Order: structure tokens, then C-alpha cells, then sequence
RNA sequence: GGGAUAACUGGCUUGUGGCGGCCAAGCGUAGCGACGUCGCUUUUUGGAUGCGGCUCUUCCUAUCAUACCGAAGCAGAAUUCGGUAAGCGUUGGAUUGUUCACCCACUAAUAGGGAACGUGAGCUGGACCGUCGUGAGACAGGUUAGUCCCUACUGAUGAACUCGUCGCAAUGGUAAUUCAGCUUAGUACGAGAGGAACCGCUGAUUCAGAUAAUUGGUUUUUGCGGUUGUCCGACCGGGCAGUGCCGCGAAGCUACCAUCUGCUGGAUAAUGGCUGAACGCCUCUAAGUCAGAAUCCAUGCCAG
RNA sequence: UGGUACGGACAGGGGAAUCUGCGAGAUUCCCACUGUCCCUAUCUACUAUCUAGCGAAACCACAGCCAAGGGAACGGGCUUGGCAAAAUCAGCGGGGAAAGAA
RNA sequence: UAGAACAAUGUAGAUAA
RNA sequence: GGAAGUCGGAAUCCGCUAAGGACUGUGUAACAACUCACCUGCCGAAUGUACUAGCCCUGAAAAUGGAUGGCGCUCAAGCGU
């Protein structure tokens, strides 16, 4: 194979790390770089293609897309880094009040038998007029640091999973002075940030994941950073018509009939992204921005959807809604016996 | 065919980055930054303004 | 259609340089006295034969590219005779052919 | 891919009369039964080959017979065969064997032998490819008397039974020229090694290649090679003209012949025709190109090349003999294969290398006192071969119009063509080449074939080349053909003087002289300027004269002796017993078990049960009943 | 040539003992052959030699 | 000029080298035998194959004896091996069928028996003219 | 029969023949003698060969293609020679005992070699005596030689630093390749025939990394249905035939049989220059400096 | 006894399908051999990770990481250099085996 | 000699399917 | 055909002279025109042809990554006394 990915080895961590944030300049506005989500599955769409010069121009093309459930992330920290002859060094970090039970479970390994004593002294530091110490750390980040990141964690309690341990990571703030970005993070403390705010529709981004193990030497469980994937839609979860387009007036959600196979139902903000993505269903995904400005027309295209498949994934299914199934079918022995 | 690392190809990509993708990404960045900014705004020693000390080696121990 | 596709004809020195460089650079050039006499013979006969077919291919291209005065239309035949002295044309072409034959014979004997 | 994938299918037809270095029916005295059979067949008088051969075969002499296809060679060697055998033998072991090139020729031999032996108890077997090896096993169990076989299958069965051929006394090689052209030499030699020395050898062919001559010298005991006399003296009733033609004007010259020198009617014609034009070419690619060019020009043309399909060749030849096509284009080998009727018109497009080949292709016509015409297109490169033809025929050469009334029948008269129409024809050829792309592709293919054929063609003689250069220098090369007319001779000459004296100009200086290159050209010119009966006729001793390898059926390389054992497994399959050893009486139970079918041999022999009936299928019960019938038949 | 960016295999200056012995032996052989050829000497020899004399640049010529 | 079509999208190739084919035009041949594919890429032991609208070189195995045992360029119009069109429709034909075509793209015959592939009709304008059913 | 020798190449090899005359700097005081030129081979008309052949790793450049340059009657198109360049790719038919040559085909093109006396790893296709003859030799006459561990690669674990969470990045590896179509444009150019390129746009080959919406395929799900022999007294329900056979068959897994993705800065080689001495002209080089190749070094990427 | 003309039959099936209202029902596609290769199918033999118990043998101077050099086509211990961190498990494709010379 | 994991493998030679 | 020093062959002189070839190249279809050779004016002092002797570059190279012993050394830690 490729000597770039060889010696082949298991990923040291299940989450997957960014390893490179986009280069930052003060002129751009203040923004976050990356995000987290959980792979729910894949569905089929069609697109009123508007690609000039292509054989399928002004035609309808069937494409496969992937769904990543993206519950809002909670900001719980702010990390300040400095430049040294040995590289970047994490000078300091500042945590917030009221760390959630899920991020505390992330810190703990045996959470059930532990006395849950984490960050209690930090909370006392914040609340007991050691805000002088908190502001001292903040001003140290203000005047000594060059690149600033925000600690953020997901909501497992909102993701329909048997897990209860959240995933914490650093998302870098770009586009501004160090003072502006530290103030931005301190303002973002104890607040949910949304995927429709970190990314938008029609934006080729990068997905970082760990490949599916192919065991029962190493095949799979390999850290990959797949680039250039066009986000096709950002769904609101509470819109009740996420899967609806302007061409079909069907009030339906992104979740297929009977639910996603082995994952469940997507009731949160979700991202519909073109193509395939590394990782199995319900695996943690990392969504970041492209390190460079794009060079293709495919990046500037506008995706006009026509309809989204909500048929059953558990087999050869053919009805988008239970209402459609019962209209096609009529009434049954069970329905008349119950009624 | 010209390689992906060709100088002329890189110059063409730089021109494309400067002329179209630049403005488009700047506009989207402005919109997302405005949204996230809205979501955000949704004595020295005992005050913290004076940054002091908290709480192997580089020099030879004397 | 025309005669613009006839390959350029090198001079004597350019021809020798082309043929003796091709045989220098397109074949291996390291044999050792501690090798087998059969392999030494094979190496040198490979060199000689390769030079021979290189020269033969170039001469054959020269002989077959130039139009034959006999099978041309009478206008073209007389035009080329006036412009080029078909007698000298045939003489030069015959010299090329004879040199090809003698190179082949030299290669066989050696 | 498969353009010149292996080789030009018609390679060459080499002939060697130096192989001459070998050395009514009732009046001939045949049996009464054979006489009645021949009378039924209608052979009232034997053909010349039969008259010269059958008495020798009855006198028990090995013979090689030079005869054209359709001369009756088949009956020529079958009638003595039947006369010699005259009865079925109760002793196991055959004694008649004939080897034929192809299955069609073998079937023709089968038909001949059956019709000539209707009534006599001889058992004749066919052993050709495509038939079941098991069926051939069964026929050998039936113990035939006459074997008609193709050599490859013959070796296959030979190896498979380890048969004893010591009983064979009568061996015939039919069309051994085709056998050697297709490449049967090694396996034929192994057959010869298997055959007992005490045998009578017959070999019938139209040509005698040197390989065949060596094979005959190796395998024949005092061969009385035979032949006719139409294979030497070109019928004086043959009148011949030769046309000096250019490479770019070749096709145009061929149509001027057809149009203005032959008056060939266009369209479908309303037993050959009055015109009857054959065209002899060099390779199959020229065959296709000339055929399609003539057809576009509007000529009723049939093409026969070497590796053409059997049915296609049959149809084209049948059309030519019935007169539905009046032009027939053949290379050399297709011509030899096909039986050509009497012709009036012969055109030699590409000059033959061998004057003897020319003699054959011109003896194709002018037969039985009927006058024939032979027009041959010759180029400067083929001129030495023309002069070799002159030497072989011993005739005088008349170049252009050196004589007022040259006798084209006895004199080799060479001339050019009407410049006016020649050009109007060459322009037509250029136009059709520029218009039709298929014709252009064919023309390029024939150009490549011309290069290859010139490279592989046999060389001429040094004296012929020298005198060819001398003729090219001489004036006789370039003027019209005597045929045209003395008035034309007048008008051509009206300007030919000034035209020739322009063509014969020696430039004083080249346009390059008109630098170092200019000095080189001047030195080149300075260097290569022009250089400054009595004998007793009675006694004057003059100078001139007066694990072995064989190819298998699959084509994959296979060892010579490879007993697969599947004959013994055949025996095990059908629980048979020991084969009758040579001499032991034929075993009637085995004969009845494996004797023959009831006549016509079909090919389409698969009895397969239909699929199981499905309830949801429409024809459920009908499919069920057919399935039941199938299981009942088992 | 791209020698700086992509250098090739170095040529060792470390002399082997096999080479030192061979070169010393062949130097001695060449010296002995020169002596034998000088003994042969199929050439004339004179007594007085061409003295170049005082240079023209000598201040006191 | 090599008969490699331009603008052809990805589709499954189901007719490898040495493949028996039905003949769809009135030219006098009944079957063809794919031996080579134009525009193919020689991989390690990989057999070239062609999809609907790809030029190949075929030899006739049965038909009119005059044309029998001859080699011509061809372009394939019907493929039994299923493949997907960009509207997401996986489709296949009943058999394998093509038409004899000169290197420029002109047909020897005058009519096509049966339907013609949409890809072939789009790539070769002559087939669109000689086609009666397009699916 | 006796004696010596008993392997042998090892800064070896490569592109330009030998003989004779003329000429010729030196040296030398006639002799030696490079480069050229002349004479022979050598001119006035266009088969050789008598151990071979496959898969995979790595290296060289003596480069076939792709990249960039200089020159050529190089109008355009297609090219020829030469230079830098090993990043990236690199065949098949015919014939022969085999090989090459020639020829035939695709293809961007389908280059040559090394793995060091065992030519990378794997695989495949005899001499001594004895008898009898001496113008040559014979013998079923005898005798005889045939030598599961250590370490490397690479995952996966692992004690010592209190456990855990989030990170930095020394060093090591490194990746993309080729072709086509639209526009330019029937334009430049060209008598005609013909006929581009830069920018832009869309695909396809190979390689590489993922993925299972869809579409095919695999069934110990022995899931549902059908069916043969035999048995449970018959039906239902079943057992046995080392999974009896057949149809469909989810889930999983798969497949260029399906689908997605493969990214940018600097320094340079040939070469083209600017300013300007050497050397009062001149000069891209000496001091100073600009540009430029698929090259090199890094980012992006994998490991930590 | 064998030929000659006349009349009739022959120079057919099996399988899969399509179209019209079982129908003279009409129309479409497949049946060869090979001393050839490969694949699928049957039979035969050897084929096997951990755990409880029992339990050898071959072989063994001592060892075991590489590159250059070490005149005697000789290196494993020497020079000088790259380097170099316990203890294990699995895979194993390299090394630790070879000449003697007319 | 007995338990756990998954347990139906691969190679070779014969065999008319 | 055209050839004026310059597509070609052979001779290759005289005058004015300071000096100028029946011409060294560019150029015209031929001319024409430019330029070189040579000469003059300005400048102002050493030049310039061939050899010899040191050191240095080139004077040929393949294929695992390595060798003046290594690091490294440039008015040397190189060469000569």
C-alpha cells in the first residue's frame, strides 16, 4: 500500500485529534474552527444539479449522503498556548463553573463507585472571591498567549446512546486579537454553541474519525482525516420538517421509518454531508474547516435538494411515512379488531 | 500532464483563491461570526489585574 | 499530399555521434575480466549487433522516406530531375544502400 | 489486432519440375462390377490423368501425379483401389488408406468412393476432426477396409489405439501441396514411419514444392512421377501483351484494360461468359482492395482468396462458373484450389516471381484451340522477372514499337498505355480513395502487404537485373503499346520528340548552387561527373544447358506420443472386451453394438429435462406433465 | 547538475592495503622497466649541453 | 485518431475481452467477438472490458459468409450486465449487442434491430439517427 | 609415464579499426612522434544465435513516456538532435529448441541494468584397476568418491513516574499519476490540404485512503416455504441422511459488480536574464541580483 | 440379373422464451471436438489457539544489532562509526547452509 | 486424556459430474 | 537570366598616398548601404605572443547507507622548505 499510512497501527485514542488548525490572522472576524457529532447513518437524496460544463447539468442526480447528529456543544474552558523554540506550549487553562455530570464522567473512569470530588475546589475558587485568581489566569492568557482554544463537550444525554460519558476537545478560535478571542471565550462560558453557527449549508469541510475495525496485522481502527466533503444541509431537529424540501411538501424528519439501524432517532440538530465518512454509526466524529481556501467550483456550488429518503433502512422499504404506508395499504384485520 | 505540485498550477490556484473563493468564504465567515457573536452576548494583587506567580531544569544547580 | 514528412538527414559526424551514443547509453557498459569468457563474448557481440541495427534502421529510413522518381507522375519526375539532378539523387541513394550492406557484412564477420 | 496477426494467408506457390528427376475402361480391363459402377457414374471415357495413371497403379507402381483440381484425380486413385481390394476381408486390419487436407475434400472423396463402389462389400470410414473420438473408436471396431482421414486426427486415433497398420498396402496422399502448405510435414513423416515398407504409394497434387519433392524422395520407392503436356507448351493460341505501369497508376491501368482494351460491359450479366476475365494478384489484401474497387466501378466481380470460408468460396466459384460474375480475382493458392473452367481473359496484376507460375496462370486459358488473351501489368522492379520469363519461354522481346506488326502471341511485346485516359482513370482512383474511407484503409493495408511481399519474395538473376537496367536506359521502355494503332504512333510522335528531349535533360547546376553545403555539392559533381559466329556449329561445347514434436488438435504444444488412456477408459465405459487382433474375424455383436446410425448425421443432440413446474407459473400442469414424461424417458 | 540538493554516492579516499601494495609493486616495476629501457638507449648522447646563459633581465649582463 | 469517446461517465463494465455478442444492424453478421477495447488501461493480468457506448474491435463468428472471419470496429448498444445511470437508476438489457461502425463513427448498416443505449445514442450521433428505440 | 603449474578478476570496465606514406612540437644530435590528410577494406544510378522462463522488494541512470529548456525550413500539425532531470509509470502477438533481429498490435510510453566466484526472495522446465585384442576397443569383470533456537521486520501487551483528562512535537514515513472532452477556434498560421497553444470548465485510467444509502453476490438465522429414502401404529408434530436437495432470504460482510475523497509554500538543476569588473570594447559572475523543471526541503497526511 | 421413368418420404428433435385470438397458432435464441488450460463437484491424506493432568528429542565451545576497514575473492571476538532501556505474545517471507577450479 | 473459542477449513493426488 | 570585391575559375596591377585587399563579413535579384583590414585626430605609459614551473577544475561514473579512523578543518587542522 502507501508508505504514508504504513507501519499500520491502532489509533491511540478513540476520539481522533485534529492535528492541524487553519492558520489564523487578525483581520478575519472571530470564529470557532471545529465541532463534534455522532454518525447516525446514510440516506439517499437527489439534487437539482447546477454544475456548468457537466453532462448532468440542469438534471437530477441521485447522490448518497451521511447524517451526523450534532447536539449543541457546551463550552466549559479556555486554553492559552504560547510559542517556544521547542514548539507550542499550553501555558494555561481556565475552567468554568458548573461542570456537567457528563464531562465529569469523562474525567472519571469508575464514576459509579467514585465520590465525585472533581473540580469542587475550582468551583470554590470561582465562588469564594478568588475571582482575582481567575482574572489573573485570564490576563495571563491575554498578554502572553498567541493561539487560544475553547474546551467544549457534547450532550450524550441528548444523543440516543447507551453511553453517558461526554467527549471533550479543544476548538481553536481564529480571526482576531488574542484579547478579543479570550473575551469571546469568557463570554461563551456556560453557553451552548450550535452546529448551524460553527458551520453552514454549502461548505466543504474536513471530517476526522477512526476507521471501522476489521478483526474478528491491524486492519481498521485507524485514525483518518478525510478532506473536502460538501455539507449539504443543516437540520434543526425541532423544525418537524427537516426532510422536507420546497419541491415535496411532506412533513417528515430525517429519521427513517422505524429509526436508524443500530443508532436510533435523530431529534437534534443534524448535518447532512455528501459522500462517505470514516467511522461506524454512533462513533464520535470531528468536523473542522478546510485549512486552505478552496480551488474548485464544487466548493462555491449551491445545493438545491429535491427530496430526502426516509424509507426503512432495515430492509427493502418503500414508504416515506406511516401515513403513506397506511394510505397505500388501507385497513387491516388488527386495525378492525382493535377498533 | 502537469503535476499537482507544478508552479504554474499553483499560480492558477492562487489566482482562483484570491479572486472568487476568498470573497465567498469571507462572506460566509462574516455571517457565522455575527451569529456566534450574538450567541456569545446572548488593588491589582487582590484584583487579578497584576499577573503574578500561581500557587529537570535548564540551569546547572550551583 | 507532399514531402514535408521526410525525416531530417544528419551529417556524417552527427550520424556517427547519434549511433555511438545510442549504443553507449542504451546498453550496459561494465563487464569484468573475472567474468566468464562466454559472457564477455555475449556482451561485446550485443554491442556490435546493436550498433549494426541502429545504423541499418537509420539508413533504411533514409532509403524509404525519399520518394522514388520512377513511380511519380511525369510532371513531378521531370520537376525533380531539373531541380535535383535525379542522376546525382540515385547515385547518393545507392551510396547509402551500399554502405548499409557493407555495415551489415562487417557486423556479421566481427 | 488481427491484421497480419500471423502471416499473409496466401504465402507462395513454389513449383519444381526439376522434381522430374524422380526417373476405354473395358480396354483397360477392369472387373465387371466396377465397369457397371463406372457406367452408372457416367465416366464414359477416362480423363487424361486417369488414362496415364490407372494402368500404372494396376501395374503396382508408386506414382506422383501433376494434375489440376477437377481433372478426376479422385476417381483416378479410387478406381485402382477398388479393383485391388475387390472384396471385404474377414481378417481384421485395413489395407486402404488415404490422407486428405480438409474435411470438405475428405467428404468429396467419400462421395466419390461410395458412388464408385456401390454394391461391393468394402467398408469405408471417414476420420476427420469435429467427430467423436468415441465414434471413430466404434468405426475402427467395425473394421473398415478403406480409411479416408485427415492426418492430425489420424495420429490422434493411432496413438489412442496403438493400431497395427502393417496390413496397409495402399497409401494415397491427396493434395499434398495443401498438406505441406498447412503444415502437416512432421506428422506425415511419423505416419510414414508407422506404415510398412511393402506398400504402393500414390500422391496426387497440382504443384510440386521442394519440400514435397524431398518428402517423395524420402518415402516413395522408385516414383514414376507423371504429368500432362498442357503443363509445358503455352498454347500458341495464347496472345499476350505486357504493360509498363507505375505504382500510382496501377489501378487506373487495370481499369483502362477492362474498359478500353477489353470492352467489359458494366452491371450484372443478362458456363462462362464471352469475356471471362480472371485477375491474378499477390495477396488477399490486394484481392479485397481490387474486388471492392472494381465493384464500386461497377464490375460483376467475385473474389476468392486463400483463407476464405468454404461456403463463401463455393458460392463465388459457382457464380463464376454459372456466369453470374464475369470477373474473378484470385491470388495463386485460391486459384490452384478452385477448378477454373475455360477462360478467354487473363489479367496478371502483380507479376509472378516464377516464370513457371506465369505459365500455369496463362495456361489457365487458351485451351482446346480456343484463342485466349493474357494482359500482364509489369513495373520496373518486376522487369527482371519479366526478363526471366522471357528466358524461360525462349521468345523474342519487342519493346514499345520497335516492330511495325509484332506478333503478340509469339513475341513478348511490352508497351505503355493511352496517356490521355490512363490519367482520366488515375484521377478517378485518386478521387475514390479520397472519398471512400474504407477503400483508403484497404489501400493502406495493401501498401503494407506490398512492402512485406517485396521483402519476402524470391530474388531474380544478376544477368536479368543488368539487362533490366539496360532496357530501362533504352528507349523501348517508355512508348505506347503496339496494340493501340499506327495513327496513335503518329500523334504520340508528333510531340514525343520534344517531350523526350525535355525528359532527357542534364542540369548544368542544381538549385542549391543557384556556403559549405554549396561547396560540398560542387565537389560532389566534380567527383561524379561522367567517366571519360566464328565457330563450328557441329562441335562447339556451349555454356548454357543445350521427445519428438507434433501439434495437437487444441493447438497447444503436445508431445508426439502421449497415450492418455481414454481408449482403455472407453473400453471400461462400454464394458467391451479385447479388440479383434489383426487377422481375427470381425465380431458381429460388437458390429451391431457400434455399427452406424440410420443414415443422415445430425449435429443437434441434447436431450435435457425441463425445469420443475411452478404452481404460480401459468403452464403449471403442462410443465408438470412434460417433466413426468422426461423422467419416464429417463 | 543537482549535486547540492541530491548528492550521489561518495568516492572513498580511504586507501585499502590491497591497493597500496599493488601500487607500490607497480611503481617499482615501472622504475625497473625505465632503467632497462635506459640501458638499451637506442638514442645518441652528447657531451656539451645547451646552456641557456644569462637572462636578458640580469642588471649586469 | 483513436476511437476513445469523450465525456463518458463511470458505469459498470460487463463485457470483457473475448466476449460473444449479438449483432444489431442489417450488415450481414449475427454475432461479434470482442478481442480488444479502445481506451483500456493495461493492469497486471486485468482483462479489459467495455460498457455501453465504448468502441471495441470485434471479429464476426457467424453471418453472411462473405463477411465471415473479418475484423471490424464496433460500438456496443446493449448490455445485460446491470449498471447505474446518474439519475440513480440501475438498469440492464436482455442480451449483449453492438453495431459495426467505422473508426470515424459511421455505421455500415442502415437500421438497428432493437433498442439502443442512451449512452451510445448520446456519444455517437450516427447511432441516434439509425436508432428507432432509445432507452 | 614423469615435472612444473592449479583457479581467477579485483580503482578492472564504456564511443569513436588496423596497416603504410606525408606532415609534425618537443626531446635528441640520424631515432621517437599527437591531430589531421591520402591509399586498402571502399561503390558512376535506391538472418544470426546452439541454459531458459515467471511473481514480489530495493537501488542506479547509461531517460522510453510524462515536466522544463537550447538548436533545426521549426509556417501550423507531427517531429529530429541535444541538456537538466529516476517524482511517477513502463507490454502483447508471429517465428524458433530458446533468444534477438525484422514484422505485426494496443498504449502517454509500453527504456536499459545491479543485489557482487553461489549474480536479490520464491518457483519452473563420473574415475581407478584387471583380462583380452593393437591399424580401432570390448567386458552383467572388480573397486570407489557423491554431508528447533539465535537475531532482524512488524503489529499487539507491558513493570517503574499517584491515577486520570487535555495537549506540544524531536524523530521516522510520506502520494499522487496519465489521458480525454467543451471553450479558446475552424482562430492564430497556411496557396491548398489542413491546423494549435495560454486562462477557464467537465470527465476518465492507474495508484492510495475510506464507506454500505442504493444495486448485485455469500447463509449455521439451518428464518420462512417446497420436496426424496426411512422411522415414531396414522394426522399434527418431528428424528436420521457427519448441514439431504431446492426457492426466497434479512443482518453482517462485501464488490472500480456499488459509492465518496485525494490538499501548498520556499530553495533550486539545465537555461533565460539585470547591474558590472576582470581586459578603457565586451561579457549572466568575479562582488551584488531576478526568473525558472513532474527536481530538492518542508506544510497539508500517518506514527508519537 | 441390373439399370430406366413415375408417385411418396427423407435431406429431425430437445430446452428457453416473445407476440395475437389451447388455437395450420406466428416470431426470437442454444446444442462440435480437442493428446489444451482454468474453475466448480465427489473421494482419499495430512491438516488445530487456549485451559487441567502427563510430558520428550534433535542440537549445544561461548555467543548472537548494523556500515566501512581489517593484502592471503576470511570474519563473530579487532579499529571507528551508527547507536543502544526490563519482561513478554502472535505472524514469519531475511541472516546464522553450502563450492574447489580445469 | 477431558473442557473454552469459533469450528468449516486449505493443500496435494485421483475421480466421465 | 542576372553575379559590380563578397553563388563560381584564374591571376590578383597601378595611381593617390596617411592608407586602403581587384576585398574580411552583413546585405540587394543585381546595385546601393554597412563593416573589416590599413591609416589619421583625441587620450597617455607600458604592453602582448608563444612556451615553462607550482596549486586548483576537467581528463568517466553505476547500482543496501559510510568513511583522509571519525568529528571536523579554508591567512587551515591542506601543500613546500
Amino acid at each position: 500500500g502507501s508508505l504514508a499510512f504504513l507501519p499500520r497501527k491502532r489509533a491511540a485514542r478513540h476520539r481522533g485529534r485534529v492535528k492541524s488548525f487553519p492558520k489564523d490572522d487578525p483581520k478575519k472576524p472571530v470564529h470557532l474552527t471545529a465541532a463534534m457529532g455522532y454518525k447516525a447513518g446514510m440516506t439517499t437524496i437527489v439534487r437539482d444539479l447546477d454544475r456548468p460544463g457537466a453532462k448532468a447539468h440542469k438534471k437530477e442526480v441521485v447522490e448518497a449522503v451521511t447524517i451526523i447528529d450534532c447536539p449543541p456543544m457546551v463550552v466549559v474552558g479556555l486554553v492559552g498556548y504560547i510559542e517556544t523554540p521547542r514548539g507550542l506550549r499550553s501555558l494555561t487553562t481556565v475552567w468554568a463553573e458548573h461542570l456537567s455530570d457528563e464531562v465529569k464522567r469523562r474525567f472519571y473512569k469508575n464514576w459509579y463507585k467514585s465520590k465525585k470530588k472533581a473540580f469542587t475546589k475550582y468551583a470554590k475558587k470561582y465562588a469564594e472571591n478568588n475571582g482575582a485568581s481567575i482574572t489573573r489566569e485570564l490576563e495571563r492568557i491575554k498578554k502572553y498567549c498567541t493561539v487560544v482554544r475553547v474546551l467544549a463537550h457534547t450532550q450524550i444525554r441528548k444523543t440516543p446512546l447507551k453511553q453517558k460519558k461526554a467527549h471533550l476537545m479543544e476548538i481553536q478560535i481564529n480571526g482576531g486579537s488574542v484579547a478579543d478571542k479570550v473575551e469571546f471565550g469568557r463570554s461563551l462560558f456556560e453557553k451552548p454553541v450550535t452546529i448551524d453557527t460553527i458551520f453552514e449549508k454549502d461548505e466543504m469541510i474536513d471530517v476526522i474519525a477512526v476507521t471501522k475495525g476489521h478483526g474478528f496485522g491491524q486492519m481498521g481502527y485507524h485514525h483518518r482525516t478525510s478532506v473536502n466533503h460538501k455539507i449539504y444541509r443543516i437540520g434543526k431537529g425541532d423544525d418537524e420538517a427537516n426532510a422536507s424540501t420546497e419541491t415535496d411538501l411532506t412533513k417528515k424528519k430525517i429519521t427513517p421509518m422505524g429509526g436508524f439501524v443500530r443508532y436510533g432517532e435523530v431529534n437534534n440538530d443534524y448535518v447532512m454531508i455528501k459522500g462517505s465518512v470514516p467511522g461506524v454509526k454512533k462513533r464520535i466524529m470531528t468536523l473542522r474547516k478546510s485549512l486552505f481556501t478552496h480551488t474548485s467550483r464544487k466548493a462555491l456550488e449551491k445545493v438545491e435538494l429535491k427530496w430526502i429518503d426516509t424509507s426503512s433502512e432495515f430492509g427493502h422499504g418503500a414508504f416515506q411515512t406511516a401515513a403513506e404506508k397506511k394510505q397505500f395499504m388501507g385497513t387491516l384485520k388488527k386495525d378492525l379488531q382493535t377498533s | 500532464a502537469k503535476s499537482a505540485r507544478a508552479s504554474r498550477i499553483k499560480e492558477n490556484h492562487q489566482r482562483f483563491k484570491k479572486n472568487i473563493a476568498g470573497p465567498v468564504e469571507a462572506a460566509r465567515l462574516e455571517r457565522l461570526s455575527a451569529k456566534l457573536m450574538a450567541i456569545a452576548q446572548a488593588s491589582g494583587v487582590k484584583s487579578g489585574k497584576s499577573i503574578g506567580r500561581k500557587d529537570s531544569s535548564i540551569v546547572f544547580p550551583m | 499530399t507532399g514531402w514535408k514528412d521526410i525525416p531530417p538527414v544528419p551529417t556524417a559526424q552527427e550520424f556517427i555521434d547519434i549511433v555511438l551514443s545510442r549504443t553507449q547509453r542504451r546498453l550496459p557498459t561494465q563487464i569484468r575480466p573475472g567474468f566468464k569468457i562466454s559472457r564477455i563474448r555475449a556482451f561485446y557481440t550485443r554491442k556490435v549487433k546493436f550498433t549494426q541495427e541502429t545504423c541499418s534502421e537509420k539508413f533504411g529510413a533514409i532509403i524509404s522516406s525519399f520518394p522514388v522518381l520512377s513511380d511519380q507522375h511525369p510532371f513531378h519526375r521531370d520537376l525533380m530531375n531539373i531541380l535535383y539532378d535525379a542522376d546525382h539523387f540515385k547515385v547518393a541513394l545507392g551510396q547509402i544502400s551500399t554502405a548499409k550492406n557493407l555495415i551489415e557484412t562487417i557486423s556479421r564477420d566481427y | 489486432m488481427p491484421k497480419r496477426a500471423v502471416s499473409p494467408a496466401p504465402s507462395e506457390n513454389e513449383v519444381d519440375i526439376a522434381g522430374s528427376l524422380f526417373a476405354g475402361f473395358q480396354a483397360m480391363g477392369l472387373d465387371a462390377n466396377l465397369l457397371r459402377a463406372i457406367a452408372r457414374k457416367g465416366f464414359s471415357v477416362p480423363t487424361p490423368i486417369q488414362r496415364k495413371t490407372i494402368p500404372l497403379i494396376l501395374e503396382r507402381r508408386d506414382v506422383v501425379g501433376m494434375a489440376r483440381t477437377g481433372s478426376g484425380k479422385t476417381a483416378a486413385f479410387v478406381i485402382p483401389m477398388i479393383e485391388r481390394l475387390k472384396a471385404h476381408s474377414a481378417r481384421f486390419g485395413a489395407r486402404a488408406l488415404v490422407l486428405s487436407p480438409s474435411r470438405e475434400l475428405a467428404l468429396q472423396t467419400l462421395k466419390v468412393v461410395k458412388e464408385l463402389g456401390k454394391g461391393t462389400d468394402l467398408k469405408t470410414v471417414l476420420l476427420v476432426g469435429g467427430d467423436s473420438l468415441e465414434e471413430q473408436f466404434g468405426l475402427m471396431a467395425t473394421n473398415p477396409d478403406i480409411i479416408i482421414a485427415t492426418p492430425g486426427r489420424f495420429l490422434h486415433l493411432k496413438v489412442e489405439m496403438s493400431l497395427d497398420l502393417s496390413s496397409i498396402k495402399y497409401v494415397v496422399f491427396d493434395e499434398a501441396d495443401r498438406l505441406f502448405e498447412m503444415g502437416f510435414a512432421a506428422q506425415l513423416t511419423e505416419i510414414l514411419h508407422a506404415l510398412p515398407p511393402s506398400r504402393q504409394t500414390l500422391l496426387f497434387s497440382a504443384t510440386l514444392p521442394s519440400s514435397l519433392v524431398e518428402f517423395t524422395r524420402a518415402g516413395l520407392q522408385d516414383p514414376v512421377l507423371v504429368r500432362l503436356d498442357a503443363e509445358t507448351k503455352v498454347s500458341p493460341d495464347l496472345e499476350s501483351a505486357f504493360f509498363s505501369v507505375k505504382s500510382g497508376e496501377k489501378e487506373g491501368a487495370l481499369l483502362h484494360i477492362l474498359y478500353d482494351i477489353i470492352k467489359m460491359p458494366l452491371g450484372d450479366p443478362p458456363k462462362p461468359t464471352e469475356h471471362s476475365t480472371i485477375i491474378f494478384t499477390a495477396t488477399k489484401h490486394h484481392v479485397e482492395y481490387i474486388s471492392n474497387l472494381l465493384r464500386l466501378a461497377g464490375f460483376s466481380v467475385s473474389y476468392v482468396y486463400g483463407s476464405l470460408d468454404q461456403t463463401a468460396r463455393k458460392i463465388q466459384v459457382d457464380n463464376f462458373r454459372r456466369g453470374r460474375t464475369n470477373i474473378l480475382v484470385v491470388t495463386d493458392v485460391a486459384a490452384r484450389g478452385i477448378d477454373i473452367p475455360v477462360l478467354a481473359n487473363v489479367i496478371n496484376y502483380d507479376f509472378p516471381p516464377q516464370p513457371k507460375i506465369f505459365v500455369h496462370r496463362v495456361g489457365r486459358t487458351a485451351r482446346a484451340g480456343q484463342r485466349g488473351w493474357a494482359y500482364a501489368l509489369v513495373r520496373e522492379s518486376d522487369l527482371p522477372y519479366l526478363l526471366d520469363l522471357q528466358l524461360f519461354l525462349g521468345r523474342r522481346l519487342v519493346l514499345g514499337r520497335e516492330e511495325k506488326d509484332p506478333s503478340f502471341a509469339r513475341d513478348i511485346v511490352v508497351g505503355s498505355l493511352k496517356r490521355v485516359e490512363l490519367e482520366n482513370n488515375v484521377e478517378w482512383v485518386n478521387k475514390v480513395l479520397h472519398e471512400n474511407e474504407d477503400i483508403g484503409a484497404l489501400k493502406r493495408v495493401t501498401a503494407k502487404a506490398e512492402k512485406l511481399y517485396m521483402k519476402t519474395r524470391n530474388p531474380a538473376s544478376s544477368q536479368s537485373a543488368k539487362r533490366a537496367r539496360e532496357v530501362i536506359v533504352s528507349k523501348g521502355w517508355g512508348q505506347l503499346h503496339a496494340i493501340f494503332g499506327e495513327e496513335a504512333a503518329n500523334e504520340e510522335q508528333v510531340r514525343d520528340n520534344l517531350l523526350s528531349k525535355i525528359t532527357g535533360y542534364k542540369p548544368q547546376e542544381t538549385i542549391f548552387e543557384i556556403n559549405k553545403a554549396a561547396e560540398a555539392v560542387r565537389s560532389f559533381r566534380q567527383r561524379i561527373g561522367p567517366r571519360k559466329s566464328f565457330a563450328d556449329p557441329e562441335v562447339y561445347m556451349s555454356y548454357t544447358p543445350r521427445v519428438k514434436m507434433i501439434r495437437g488438435e487444441s493447438g497447444v504444444k503436445i508431445a508426439a506420443s502421449f497415450k492418455s488412456g481414454r481408449f482403455e477408459k472407453w473400453r471400461q465405459q462400454h464394458r467391451l472386451g479385447r479388440l479383434p487382433q489383426v487377422g481375427e474375424m470381425e465380431k458381429a455383436n460388437l458390429v451391431r453394438n457400434f455399427s452406424l446410425p440410420s443414415g443422415p448425421r445430425f449435429k443437434h443432440k441434447q436431450m435435457k429435462a425441463p425445469k420443475e413446474a411452478d404452481k404460480w407459473r401459468d403452464d403449471y400442469e403442462v410443465r408438470k406433465k412434460r417433466v413426468a414424461e422426461a423422467k419416464e424417458k429417463r | 547538475a543537482g549535486t547540492i540538493n541530491k548528492p550521489k554516492k561518495p568516492t572513498s579516499k580511504r586507501k585499502t592495503t590491497r591497493l597500496r601494495a599493488k601500487i607500490s609493486k607497480r611503481a617499482a616495476e615501472k622504475k625497473r622497466k625505465e632503467r632497462k629501457l635506459a640501458r638499451k638507449n637506442p638514442e645518441w648522447r652528447s657531451k656539451l649541453k645547451k646552456d641557456p646563459g644569462i637572462p636578458n633581465l640580469f642588471p649586469y649582463k | 485518431k483513436r476511437g476513445a469517446p469523450g465525456g463518458k461517465l463511470k458505469m459498470t463494465l460487463g463485457l470483457p475481452v473475448g466476449a460473444i455478442m449479438n449483432c444489431a444492424d442489417n450488415s450481414g453478421a449475427r454475432n461479434l467477438y470482442i478481442i480488444a477495447v479502445k481506451g483500456a488501461g493495461a493492469r497486471l493480468n486485468r482483462l479489459p472490458a467495455g460498457g455501453v457506448g465504448d468502441m471495441v474491435m470485434a471479429t464476426v463468428k457467424k453471418g453472411k459468409p462473405e463477411l465471415r472471419k473479418k475484423v471490424h470496429p464496433a460500438v456496443i448498444v446493449r448490455q445485460a450486465k446491470p449498471w447505474k445511470r446518474f439519475d440513480g437508476v440501475f438498469l440492464y438489457f436482455e442480451d449483449n449487442a453492438g453495431v459495426i461502425v467505422n473508426p470515424k463513427g459511421e455505421m455500415k448498416g442502415s437500421a438497428i434491430t432493437g433498442p439502443v443505449g442512451k449512452e451510445a445514442a448520446e456519444l455517437w450521433p450516427r447511432i441516434a439517427s439509425n436508432a428507432g428505440v432509445v432507452m
